[PDB]
C-alpha cells in the first residue's frame, strides 16, 4: 500500500532521473536556520546511488541467478518449448532480483545519503556549534529516511534491466536442448523427469507431457504483475 | 482417508494461484506432519516452490522500514514451514541446497526488531536451516560456510529470544561439530574471538536467567572448539569462570549429558 513510485516513473538512464522525486521536509531545523543548505541535498543522493548501484546490482543478479536457473529448469523439464519457459524465467529473475537488490542497499543507502549529507553540512558551514551539529546530523538522518525508497527503486530498477539478458544467456544451453531435440524430429523431454512424474506423482499434481497448463502459470505471471518496491501494473 | 489425499493434492494445486494461496498455505502447513510425502510433492510439483519463494520476497518491502505486521508474518511462515519439510526430506534436501533457496531467508535473520512478528519470523526461518542441518550432511555445512550464515546466527545468539537462541546455537553446533566447520570458525583469531566472545556473553547471562537447552549447545560448542589446538590454547585463558565453578552445578545435576561434556572440556583444557 504504502509504495509511492510505479516502474515508470523513474528514469535510470542517468543519475538525472533522481532529481525531480527529491522530498525536502521544509520543518527541518537545519533548513528553518538555513534555507540555503536545500541545495546541498541533490547531488548527495545522487553520489550516494552513484557508488551503490553497480554492485548492489551484480551481487543481485548472482544470487538471484541461481534459484531462478534451478527453479525454471525443474517446472519446465517436460516443456519442449522454449518460449513459455523463457518467458516465465525472465518475469522470475527480474522479480527475484528486484528483490534481492532492495534488501541489500537499502541500509548502506541510509549510511551513505546520511554521511554525504553530513559532510556536504560540515563543509558549506565551516562552523560547527554544539547544537547546530546536531541539526545537520538530525537533517541528515531524516532526508536519507525520506528518500531512501526513491534511491532503492532507482537501484532496484537498474538492477531488473539488467537482469532479463542474463537469465537469457545461462538458459542458453536448455533453449538448446530443446532446439537440437526439435530438429531431430522429437520434443524435448527430460529423461530423468519424464521417469519421475510418471511413476512417482499423483496424477492431480504430475507434470504434463509438452505444455504446461495455462492455470499452472499463475505464479508465474504473479512475478511481472508484482515487483517488491514498486506499484502493481494496471489495465595464532 | 482417499479423500484426505486428494485435499492434499487440490490445495498444493492452489498454491501457484495468489486467490488461493493463502489458505492453501494454512491447510498444507497444518498437515505436513501426517503426510510422509508431502515435501516431494511440493517440490515436483509445477510452480510450487516458485510460489513459496514469491511469498518470501513479497515480505521484502515490509522488511525495511520493518513495517511487518502479525497477519504477514503469520502467512509467510505457514510458507517457511512447507519449506522446512522440503528442507528436511532426503529426496528433497540436495535439489533445495542446488536452488539456494536459503538466500532468501537471511534477509530475514537479519532483522533485529523484537516485536513478535519479526521473532516468529525470524525463528520460523531458523527453523529451516535447522532442519538442514540436522541431516547431519557435508554438503550442507559447505554451502553454508559459503554464506554469511555464522555471523546471522551469532547475532541472533546475542539479543535473540530464548527459542532463537537455542536453534541458532545449535546451528553453530552442528558447524563447529564439522572438521570443515571447526577449521574455518579457528582459521584467523578474529573468528574464533567473535564467537568466543558471544558464547561468554550466553554464558553470563545463563547464570542470571536458566535455560537447560540453551547452555547444553553452548556448552557442546565449548567443548567441540577445545578439539582445536589453537582454540585450546585461548580458551585456557578466557574461559568463563561461571563453567569452571558450581554456578550451574544445580541445573546439571538433572543434565548427565551436558554435565559429562562440560567435564570433558574442563579435562581437554588441562592438557
Ligand atoms: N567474514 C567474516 C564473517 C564472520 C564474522 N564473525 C565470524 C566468526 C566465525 C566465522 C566467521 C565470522 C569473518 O570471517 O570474519
Amino acid at each position: 500500500m504504502l509504495e509511492q513510485y510505479s516502474y515508470h516513473d523513474i528514469n535510470v538512464y542517468s543519475l538525472a532521473g533522481l532529481a525531480p522525486h527529491i522530498t525536502l521536509n521544509p520543518t527541518i531545523p537545519l533548513f528553518q536556520a538555513h534555507p540555503q543548505l536545500k541545495q546541498c541535498v541533490r547531488q548527495a543522493i545522487e553520489r550516494a546511488v552513484q557508488e551503490l548501484v553497480h554492485p548492489v546490482v551484480d551481487r543481485s543478479i548472482k544470487i538471484a541467478m541461481t534459484t531462478c536457473e534451478q527453479i525454471v529448469r525443474k517446472d519446465f523439464a517436460l516443456d519442449s518449448e522454449e518460449s513459455r519457459m523463457r518467458i516465465a524465467a525472465h518475469h522470475m529473475m527480474r522479480n527475484l532480483t528486484a528483490g534481492m537488490a532492495m534488501i541489500t542497499c537499502r541500509e548502506p543507502l541510509l549510511m551513505s545519503i546520511s554521511t554525504n549529507l553530513k559532510n556536504s553540512f560540515a563543509s558549506a558551514l565551516r562552523t560547527a556549534s554544539p547544537q547546530q551539529r546536531e541539526m545537520m546530523d538530525q537533517a541528515a538522518a531524516q532526508l536519507a529516511q525520506d528518500n531512501c525508497e526513491l534511491a532503492c527503486c532507482f537501484i532496484q530498477k537498474t538492477a531488473v534491466e539488467k537482469a532479463g539478458p542474463e537469465m537469457d544467456k545461462r538458459l542458453a544451453t536448455e533453449f538448446e536442448l530443446r532446439k537440437h531435440a526439435r530438429q531431430e524430429g522429437r520434443r524435448y523431454c527430460d529423461p530423468v523427469v519424464l521417469t519421475y512424474q510418471a511413476e512417482r506423482m499423483p496424477e492431480q499434481i504430475r507434470l504434463k507431457v509438452g505444455g504446461v497448463d495455462p492455470k499452472q502459470l499463475a505464479v508465474y505471471e504473479e512475478f511481472a504483475r508484482n515487483v517488491p518496491g514498486f506499484l502493481p501494473t494496471n489495465d595464532w | 482417508h482417499m479423500l484426505e489425499r486428494e485435499k492434499i493434492y487440490q490445495w498444493i494445486n492452489e498454491l501457484s494461484s495468489p486467490e488461493t494461496r493463502e489458505n492453501a498455505l494454512l491447510e498444507l502447513s497444518k498437515k505436513r506432519e501426517s503426510v510422509p510425502d508431502l515435501a516431494p510433492m511440493l517440490w515436483h510439483s509445477f510452480g510450487t516452490i516458485a510460489a513459496l519463494l514469491q511469498e518470501i520476497v513479497n515480505i521484502y518491502p515490509s522488511i525495511n522500514p520493518p513495517t511487518l505486521t502479525a497477519h504477514q508474518s503469520n502467512r509467510v511462515c505457514n510458507a517457511l514451514a512447507l519449506l522446512q519439510c522440503v528442507a528436511s526430506h532426503p529426496e528433497t534436501r540436495s535439489a533445495f541446497l542446488a536452488a539456494h533457496i536459503p538466500l532468501f531467508l537471511y534477509p530475514f535473520l537479519h532483522t533485529v526488531s523484537k516485536t513478535r512478528p519479526f521473532e516468529y519470523l525470524r525463528l520460523t526461518s531458523l527453523g529451516v536451516i535447522g532442519a538442514l542441518v540436522k541431516t547431519d550432511e557435508q554438503e550442507v555445512i559447505n554451502f553454508l560456510l559459503t554464506t554469511e550464515i555464522i555471523p546471522l546466527c551469532l547475532r541472533i545468539m546475542e539479543s535473540g529470544s530464548e527459542l532463537s537462541k537455542t536453534v541458532a546455537t545449535f546451528i553453530l553446533q552442528k558447524i563447529l561439530l564439522d572438521d570443515t566447520g571447526l577449521a574455518y570458525i579457528c582459521q584467523t583469531y578474529e573468528r574464533f574471538s567473535h564467537v568466543a566472545m558471544i558464547l561468554g556473553k550466553m554464558v553470563l547471562q545463563l547464570s542470571k536467567e536458566p535455560s537447560a537447552r540453551l547452555l547444553k549447545h553452548v556448552v557442546r560448542c565449548y567443548l567441540r572448539l577445545s578439539d582445536n589446538p589453537r582454540a585450546r590454547e585461548a580458551l585456557r585463558q578466557c574461559l568463563p569462570d561461571q563453567l569452571k565453578d558450581t554456578t550451574f552445578a544445580q541445573v546439571l545435576k538433572d543434565d548427565t549429558t551436558t554435565k559429562r561434556w562440560l567435564a570433558q572440556l574442563v579435562k581437554n583444557l588441562q592438557e
